[PDB]
RNA sequence: UUAACCAUUGAGGCCUAAAAGCAGCCACCAAUAAAGAAGCGUUCAAGCUCAACAUAAAUCAAAAUUCCAUAAUUUA
């Protein structure tokens, strides 16, 4: 949902000597807004990304001035952000009737000024639907944020036994008895700080910009996780967390965020979660504000015990904003 | 538009008593 | 999916080769952990007897045949066919 | 489908069925900051010769400086010519750095 | 390995040329592989360039080399529009060489070929001796006892009546702009 | 199926047959190397 | 560095154990590609060469494809 | 000849096979054809030639064993499928399945059949007098037998 | 674009094509012309040699087929084998068998067939050597000579004892 | 002309942790009966496995009213 499209303005029509005048300025491309369906139709019929446009006829005899050029059009979803190949966002066209002039019709060839003829500009834009979801899931591999969204809804998820798996975050609609549809996305396992794009990196994490909320899996066997060694507490993962949140974003951190603690079956796990009652909340033995949102809810995937009892709370918060 | 057979063969004749036509003018 | 396979053949006698070529393909062990029920044995005997090749199958069924007059291929072929049951 | 390169995250497949410990262990077994030919087969253990890439960086490197590491590589290329394993790492020499 | 071994630009600006058989560039001096015009025609520019970009990119510095045996375009043309370098049949259009065997090349040579204005053909020094050996020893066994130059220089038949003065030098191996190899 | 004037191979696993009067190379493991003379 | 090129030496194992625990007598005195030109036809090491050009000629060709 | 028999016991039993005629009119002929003098002389109604070199169900037998060449081969090969068109091997037919019978149409009487009569298009534009569309009669391969007409034969009718 | 010739002219054209002399018996079908000498490369030359050399310092030479083993996997049994100074030998038999046709050694062509590893060493370490094979179960013995004495698998079995 | 086979390290270094025949660039590499790294795989190494060993054989020539003589391969 992140796609690319390049495109190229018509160039401007030469110009006629002696009196015949202006070339017509090369045809433009507009990003006209339409039915938010055409994202499926432009990133697979119409393969083809590039996008031209008619170059002005050249002056005729009898001074005859340019057609002005052709110009052409991309439909686009509605509320996509047009971003440029460097990042830089261009524009969003959030409602309808809004049309961007994206790329620019060559420069009407022109014998009287300087140039006689004018090539139209070509650029790469990014054209981008990343994931707006009501909510999103963010978590440290291994947390089971695929198996919690396995049981919600029937997606089938891609279950990641070791990091860096689940690539491509599997959107999933949980319904409810009121009828409400609400859309939730598994990324996959982030690492420690990221804010240099190490391995997975921040790339994926734009897609939980869009998101509304955040949900946090909290693996209780996660919790003095050795791995290499870093041997990370679930109260130091969450503490990364926030910091590492924080770092690729600000705003990211403010938003409405929810907690999900999840392998609570195991007995020394409800220590545990006796102990994630400890953390946090109440000062406890420290090792930069940071955010504790509260909506935390104790569950196990595994067993699927307490799952309906989240469901509540998340419904709650989306309701409320 | 290939040349039929009688039309190669009745040249080759002719060909031939010219070539004879050659040998008696030499003498 | 076989319970053994047994191959016979008298080495010095030069009658036939192509039972020594189907022991050879045997031999590999590719397919020997793919039919990890069978455990391959190669007795060689010095008497006049004819290479002779037995397999053998939990259900009973025995396939027994000479490469006398049987080409690697053959067999092979042969017990593809009858692995298929 | 040894992991050759010149714990339980990097050896997972053990858990379904140690070399943490032993890899710092036989860091100091081997020297800190040469490479090494992990012989961590795939499931059997094992580890002898470090590798010549460090080994010129460090030292570039002279007839005797080298003959003396190629007795480490005699120690356990298990090929039996040591004067072949001296090409070995010569060819390797060449090439490294 | 010459040092500019990659193909030299060509300036874009400075009947009978392509109706006979060539007299230059017919055969090989530096290189081993070239391509050989079998036919009369021109080559404007941008024929120029498709051949010297698609051999520049393909060909290995360190090991290949190229040149041009062709002047550039220098005929006018009018409706002054733009000029066209003649060829004639037997022309060696590009050679080529280096420490690489004929079927390296051939792919190359033979696309490059097939794109040019004219029939053409990539050649080996080999191949070019072998289809003149071959041209020879058809000429020396031919089992008619009739042959075009006996017939058009006697006037047998009152040949000369239907033919074009040029004929007879050309002796029916070349019809127009057109050469025809399996002629004697 | 493409009818192009020329029928080249693709890959290793494409092969030749002779049908119903015309050439074609069919390729089981990727059929778009699929062509008619 | 001063120590490696005295008796402390990469060469020799810097083991905790051996810690570089040098002169010529100490190790193989004996021991103290190539041009095909200088290579002999029969020699082993020849036709190894030989073949890795020949190879080298099958890549020649194989690389283009 | 080999032939297995099953019982499972499968063994195969070679029987004794009728020898060549001794004593070939040309010795020193390296291929079969040419051991008989036999290069340009037969064509596709020659069957008891033709089905020496025939599987039982009317198949060419391999190359390496027949020993042809690969001209004769060629020729030989050809020859047969104009020879099955034309209906002159009714014992070599097809081993069509059990649960098959022949296709029950009348047979239409063909012979010197180049191509597979499946996939021959009709000529509905046969052209002028020197524009003809012509209908191929015999095989090319066969070009080169001996020829006792006034001129060579006129394949394309 | 063709222009039409007159047809005098394309009668000329026709009358004087080139006529190719045709051979009375097609060179193929004719006895094969006498063999190109042939040459014998180094490798062959010393190839030769290395059989004769393994024979002349081998003692016993015995037959067991061979099964195209992995490289670092046959090393493995080369190996063990090496650990009892037993050694492997490979050869391009195609050369071997002229050796074999006027030789000592004249009834072991059977024995050898094709893909057949062979075994050289200096001392008649037989019983082990049956031992060593039993280490792969499949890997069967064909024959050879020990001690310059030819004898097939069941009696090297008694002569191992 | 492909036959149906077989593929042996110190990860060669360095610029991208480190780059494996093989990110990239330069060496153009290691013993062996015998193998340089060919596609390609790989974050890089996963390795799917080409060439070796080891086995057997192997470039051309006659669109628009309604199809339009009929037919025909061998007698000197
Ligand atoms: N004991 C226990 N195991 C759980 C629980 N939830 C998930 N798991 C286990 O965790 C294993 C590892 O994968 P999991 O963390 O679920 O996948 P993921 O959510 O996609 N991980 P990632 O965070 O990297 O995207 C799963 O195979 C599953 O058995 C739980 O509540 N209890
Ligand atoms: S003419 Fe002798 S092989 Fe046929
Ligand atoms: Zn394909």
């Amino acid at each position: 949902d992140n796609l690319r499209i390049f495109t190229k303005g018509g160039s401007g029509g030469m110009g006629y000597p002696r009196l015949g005048g202006e070339g017509g300025r090369g045809g433009d491309v507009w990003v006209v807004a339409h039915k938010n369906m055409t994202l499926k139709q432009l990133k697979n019929k119409y393969p083809q990304k590039r996008f031209v446009a008619g170059g002005g006829a050249n002056s005729r005899v009898s001074a005859l001035q340019g057609s002005k050029g052709k110009d052409c059009e991309v439909p686009a979803p509605v509320g996509i952000s047009v971003t440029d190949e460097n990042g830089q966002v261009l524009g969003e066209l959030n409602k309808e009737e809004d049309r961007v002039l994206v790329a620019k019709g060559g420069l009407g060839g022109k014998l009287h000024t300087n140039f006689l003829p004018l090539k139209g500009q070509k650029r790469i834009v990014h054209l981008d639907l990343k994931v707006i979801a009501d909510v999103g899931l963010v978590g440290f591999p291994n947390a089971g944020k695929s198996s919690l969204l396995s049981r919600v809804s029937h997606a089938t998820p891609v279950i990641a036994d070791y990091a860096f798996t689940t690539l491509r975050p599997e959107l999933g609609k949980i319904m409810y008895n009121d009828f409400k549809q609400i859309s939730v996305a598994d990324l996959p396992g982030l690492i420690e700080g990221a804010h240099m794009n190490k391995g997975m990196g921040h790339k994926f994490l734009k897609h939980l910009e869009r998101t509304r909320q955040l949900l946090f899996v909290v693996d209780i066997s996660g919790f003095q996780l050795s791995s290499v060694t870093p041997y990370r507490t679930a109260f130091e993962t969450i503490i990364l967390l926030t910091k590492e949140l924080e770092l690729y974003k600000e705003e990211l951190q403010t938003k409405p965020a929810l907690l999900a603690i999840n392998k609570m079956d195991l007995p020394d796990a409800q220590v545990k979660l006796q102990e994630l009652m400890k953390q946090l909340l109440s000062p406890e033995d420290f090792l930069e504000k940071a955010l504790e949102f509260q909506h935390i809810v104790p569950i196990s995937t595994v067993t699927g015990e307490g799952i309906a009892e989240l469901k509540s709370c998340i419904r709650k918060a989306l309701d409320e904003q | 538009r290939t040349v039929s057979f009688q039309a190669k063969e009745s040249m080759i004749r002719r060909l031939e008593v010219e070539a004879e036509n050659h040998y008696w003018l030499s003498m | 999916p076989v319970k053994l396979v047994r191959v016979q053949f008298c080495p010095f006698e030069k009658n036939v080769e192509s039972t020594r070529t189907f022991l050879q393909t045997v031999s590999s062990e590719k397919v020997r952990a793919t039919n990890l029920n069978c455990s391959v044995i190669a007795d060689v005997r010095h008497d006049g007897s004819e290479p002779c090749v037995d397999v053998l199958f939990g259900d009973g069924y025995r396939l027994i045949m000479r490469g006398a007059h049987l080409t690697t291929q053959e067999m092979l072929s042969a017990l593809a066919s009858h692995i298929r049951d | 489908g040894v992991i050759r390169s010149i714990g339980p995250p990097l050896g997972p497949i053990l858990g379904q069925r140690q070399f943490c410990k032993e890899f710092n262990e036989k860091t100091k077994d081997i020297k800190e900051g040469i490479p090494l030919p992990t012989k961590i087969f795939i499931f059997e253990l094992k580890i002898g010769q470090p590798t010549v890439s460090y080994f010129l960086k460090a030292a570039l490197v002279s007839l005797k400086h080298v003959y003396e590491i190629a007795c480490v590589k005699a120690k356990d290329m298990q090929d039996v010519p040591l004067s072949s394993v001296v090409r070995s790492i010569i060819g390797s020499a060449r090439s490294l750095g | 390995i010459p040092e500019r071994s990659k193909l030299k630009f060509v300036e874009r600006v400075p009947l009978k040329d392509i109706r006979g058989p060539s007299t230059e560039a017919t055969d090989f001096t530096e290189g081993n592989f070239a391509i050989l015009a079998l036919g009369g025609g021109y080559l404007h520019w941008g024929h120029f360039e498709m051949m010297r970009l698609t051999i520049n990119r393909f060909m290995d510095p360190k090991n290949m080399f190229a040149i041009w045996r062709v002047p550039a375009p220098f005929k006018p043309i009018t409706r002054i529009d733009h000029y066209v370098t003649p060829v004639k049949t037997g022309c060696l259009v590009v050679e080529m060489g280096g420490r690489c065997e004929f079927e390296e090349v051939k792919g190359i040579l033979n696309q490059v070929a097939h794109k040019l204005p004219f029939p053409a053909k990539a050649v080996s020094r080999k191949t070019l001796e072998r289809m003149h050996q071959n041209q020879r020893e058809r000429e020396l066994n031919n089992q008619n006892p009739w042959t075009f130059e006996h017939i058009a220089t006697a006037n047998m038949f009152g040949i000369r009546k239907f033919l074009s003065p040029y004929d007879l030098t050309q002796k029916g191996r070349y019809w127009g702009k057109f050469y025809m190899p399996k002629r004697v | 199926f493409k009818t192009k004037g020329v029928i080249k191979k693709r890959c290793k696993d494409c092969y030749k047959v002779k049908r119903r009067g015309r050439w074609f190379i069919l390729c089981k493991t990727n059929p778009k190397h699929k062509q008619r003379q | 560095d001063p120590t490696q090129l005295t008796t402390h030496a990469m060469g020799v194992n810097i083991y905790k154990e051996g810690q570089d625990v040098k002169a010529d007598s100490e190790y193989p005195t004996w021991l103290f590609p190539k041009k095909l030109e200088e290579l002999e036809p029969e020699s082993r090491e020849y036709w190894r060469l030989l073949r890795k050009q020949n190879i080298w000629r099958h890549n020649r060709l194989s690389k283009n494809k | 000849l080999r032939e297995v028999v099953k019982i499972t016991v499968i063994e195969g039993r070679i029987t004794e096979t009728p020898k060549a005629t001794p004593d070939p009119p040309n010795p020193s002929g390296q291929c079969p054809i040419c051991r008989w003098n036999l290069k340009h002389k037969y064509t596709y109604e020659d069957v008891l030639l033709l089905s020496q070199f025939i599987r039982p169900y009317g198949g060419m037998l391999p190359r390496r064993v027949t020993g042809l060449c690969r001209e004769e081969h060629r020729k030989i090969e050809e020859c047969v499928k104009m020879a099955h068109r034309a209906g002159l091997l009714p014992n070599h037919r097809p081993q069509l399945p059990e649960g098959c019978l022949p296709k029950d149409k009348p047979k239409l009487n063909r012979y010197l059949t180049r191509w597979a009569p499946k996939s021959v298009k009709p000529i509905y534009k046969k052209g002028h007098r020197w524009n003809k569309v012509g209908m191929a009669v015999g095989s090319p391969l066969l070009k080169d037998n001996v020829c006792y007409s006034r001129r060579p034969l006129k394949m394309m009718h | 674009h063709w222009r039409v010739m007159h047809f005098q002219r394309q009668k000329l054209m026709a009358i004087t094509e080139y006529i190719p002399p045709k051979p009375a018996i097609n060179p193929r079908c004719l006895p094969p012309p006498p063999k190109p000498p042939k040459e014998e490369s180094g490798l062959v030359r010393l190839l030769r040699q290395d059989i004769v050399a393994v024979f002349r310092d081998n003692r016993m030479i015995a037959v067991c087929q061979n099964v195209a083993l992995s490289a670092e996997d046959k090393l493995l049994l080369r190996h063990q084998l090496r650990k009892h100074k037993i050694f492997i030998k490979v050869f391009p038999s195609q050369v071997l068998k002229p050796f074999l046709e006027n030789s000592k050694y004249r009834n072991l062509l059977p024995l050898f067939v094709g893909h057949n590893l062979l075994l050289v060493s200096e001392e008649p370490k037989v019983k082990e050597m049956v031992r060593v094979l039993k280490s792969v179960p499949f890997l069967p013995l064909l024959g050879g000579c020990v001690d310059d004495t030819i004898l097939s698998r069941q009696g090297l079995v008694d002569y191992a004892k």
